[PDB]
């Protein structure tokens, strides 16, 4: 009369990700009503998108406008493990992720003053393949997908990095063995070389509206 | 049945020409989902070790089968065995780590380990070969695996290809030797 | 809900798996901040 | 209250061939998407009928034709562990299941000049009691179920062989204790003799319409 | 689907069992190719 | 969340006639065909019915007809494991079952010449509390369930033995302590006493249409 | 079918469990030999 059944070898062993469900121990507790709670966020990718963070120039979220040639304000690549990225909402986000997709989007906010112009662009290289390069001049990475904007009324400037990729998700670590970026360098340049005196971008990020992340991990730091 | 050969056009005759009628046979033991799914053995006495699925040895059916196809697509189900408390297994791309917390984990029971395994790498599908700048006149990238298993204790592993799908046929061989004999005869129970 | 899933349902009655919650009678935010967002380019926009 | 319940001895082992699936880890991971990826094929017996392979004479899949007399140009068993079958395609795919049923199709290329001629003919002889023999000239095996035919503008001939035996199905692997074939001989009688000179026919077979294997094995090689 | 079957169904979700699959919007060749061949005899059959 | 269940001692253990049946190894076989194979029986005592086996006279299935007196050609206990049945197939199917109901057939079929005449009877005598007996002419025997036959143009004869016992099955084996049989004999009595010569008798016995064993066993023997 | 039985059934699917049996197309003996039988008396019986 007793329903037969077979306990299986490689089952219920402790899962600390499995779908079930433990046994209670109290019942009949009633929490206190949480209405108007403000500021819950069902999802971490929207906090992400709705408040871009400051990227970490030497310390220092913003860059310097410089007389000397140069003219390569920041050269860096489009990976969270750089260390401009350190400081950034995104990189301590995609810490734990294991893979990702989609556009970044960059903030540039001009902060000199009134009279002082200036005009900038931000240029996209794509992976190589690059034997070095990168280009070091407007003229040189003008070929490249790019943008660029001069000052005004209107200080901010958003640009929005693609993701292009053979594989459909890229890690968000590095590899330890590479000498060459998988993810691609983003540059920004300034363009004329006569700025007295001083004035600085502040430079931020914030996830675009198609970026994915996938599969959690908890990697040991260090 | 003549026909020219060199338009490579496919041709299957059956004894009808001679008088013969064969019925049509509904194959199922052939069928490619129903044979890459089973529990091949692929490694002994082995902690950590990345699960990549080329490790399965290329005599067993499962293996060289899997090497008969260039491309394939596969949820996977990993079972250890041996002496062992529990099992760490990190999803395709997560970074190395002598130590491991929070990563998913399955205790033994009856020193058995089974658990499926979700298609983990970003290619659209895997490759059994990969023409990496291999130009020859006469070894695959690490991207190419399911995940990163590692074992409390060295343990049996076994493998089982689940939802599998090949892509372009490659060829099989036999593995036995005719010796100095042309016809191989083998011992049957 | 969360990371739960099964065919079935949880063999135990609700009262007893979960704590109840309780109405202020007798909500989220940062969706609607991420929809507010204007993605329309600004200015006017030529070729 | 709780349910009784009988937990069996013999069952709930491990088993590497068995139905039921293992328990989850991750969730709700979204694989990328294989449509127009090309070549999919669901069954082996497909590519073994579209994709004919060429079978081992020595080394070299063509036969050359040969003033001397002879005329048995091959005579090999109808048998996948023959020494002909090493290198095709079905002889590795039977390798591994243990039996089977149905017609093989072998496809005769002649590839000499086109104003040489030649004329050729293949027999299917059935299992003996065969004292030997096997018929070394073509009016010997003309009585046996064979087909004949001279080269024209179409070089290529498919000759089909019959499955004949007492039994449904018939092993892949040879019985270590054998004095005569189980499954028969087939023999391709060259029929005139003065040939100068040279002149190949490629040989190769692949699976009939009606052809079937059943039983996956994984045999100890060696 | 494959090797497996049973007269009741998966305890789990399908999410939880098995990735899911998505199409490239917001197969099979071999079977088409076997299906190809002709079978039927060449030239004037006689007889 | 997990269901609650309760294994229980005294079950689950392996079982060798138990209802339930064992896990799947290898699937979709198809086995060929049986039709047109005859012969199928699907129950022993078909035929054991259609198939009456010959008894064990002292190791000849006939009776020799004899001139001396005596006239007890056979006096046999309908009993499986008397030694006349001893090579009969009821014997040897009985020899399996632990109990039985229901009547008994014995073909009687005269091979004498075809001048030479006789006259038989049998009756079936039920088990006492008999004093010894059993009566030893006919006479004696007539009182008795009995039939009687004289050789003619239809050799054969069949006589029913009725089941009288007072419990509704009774053991095919013979318990250890008897004096006395516990389903009654059976005698074939000639009725007249003057042969020249020799004749015989051959003696059957199959299962009757309403005969029915019960409860398999599997006694070691010896 | 045999000595088998239970209110439910079997958990794997036929296809597992039991080898298919195939028609020939793309019984039984002894029942019908015991009922052959001619229990009816032979002859003129009488009384």
């Amino acid at each position: 009369g007793i329903i037969p059944v077979a306990c299986f070898d490689g089952y219920g062993g402790f899962q600390n990700t499995d779908p079930k469900t433990a046994d209670p121990i109290y019942g009949y507790v009633y929490n206190p009503s949480r209405n108007d709670c403000h500021g819950r966020y069902s999802n971490l990718l929207d906090v992400a998108e709705a408040c871009p963070t400051f990227l970490n120039f030497d310390g220092k979220p913003y860059v310097v406008t410089k007389n000397n040639g140069d003219k390569v304000m920041t050269c860096f690549d489009v990976a969270f493990t750089h260390k401009v990225h350190k400081n950034t909402f995104l990189a301590g986000l995609a810490d734990y992720y294991a893979q990702y997709q989609g556009s970044l989007n960059y903030h540039f906010m001009y902060t000199g003053p009134t009279h002082h112009k200036a005009k900038f662009m931000v240029a996209y290289i794509p992976p190589g393949i690059e034997t070095d390069r990168l280009p070091k001049t407007p003229e040189d990475a003008a070929h490249c997908y790019h943008s660029e904007w001069d000052t005004g009324l209107n200080s901010q400037f958003t640009f929005a990095v693609p993701y292009v990729s053979a594989s459909d998700f890229s890690y968000t670590h590095t590899d330890t063995p590479a000498m060459a970026t998988t993810n691609g360098w983003v540059a920004v340049f300034q363009v004329t070389d006569t700025h007295s005196a001083e004035a600085a971008v502040v430079v931020s990020v914030s996830a675009g509206p198609d970026l994915e992340f996938r599969f959690p991990v908890d990697p040991v730091r260090q | 049945t003549t026909s020219s050969g060199e338009g490579a056009d496919v041709v299957t005759t059956d004894p009808s020409t001679h008088g013969g009628a064969v019925t049509e046979k509904k194959r199922v033991h052939t069928d490619v989902a129903f044979v890459m799914d089973r529990f091949t053995h692929v490694l002994t006495n082995r902690t950590a070790f990345a699960v990549d699925l080329m490790d399965t040895n290329e005599k067993t059916l499962v293996g060289a089968l899997l090497r008969a196809a260039t491309y394939y697509f596969c949820d996977l189900e990993i079972a250890c065995l041996g002496e062992h408390e529990r099992v760490w297994w990190q999803p395709n791309g997560a970074p190395r780590t002598t130590t491991l917390r929070d990563n998913p984990m399955v205790f033994s029971h009856n020193n058995v380990t089974r658990f499926a395994v979700p298609y983990t790498a970003p290619h659209r599908l895997l490759s059994t070969r990969y023409n990496g700048e291999c130009k020859y006149t006469q070894k695959l990238p690490s991207t190419f695996n399911f995940g990163y298993v590692t074992a409390d204790k060295p343990v049996d592993v076994y493998y089982r290809m689940k939802r599998a799908e090949l892509y372009c046929p490659r060829p099989l061989l036999p593995g036995y030797d005719h010796a100095d004999r042309d016809r191989f005869d083998s011992p049957i129970g | 809900s969360g990371n739960t899933g099964s065919i079935i349902n949880n063999y135990y009655m609700q009262q007893y798996q979960n704590s109840m919650d309780t109405q202020l009678g007798d909500n989220d935010w940062f969706s609607k901040l991420a929809q507010s967002a204007i993605s329309g380019l600004f200015g006017a926009l030529l070729a």
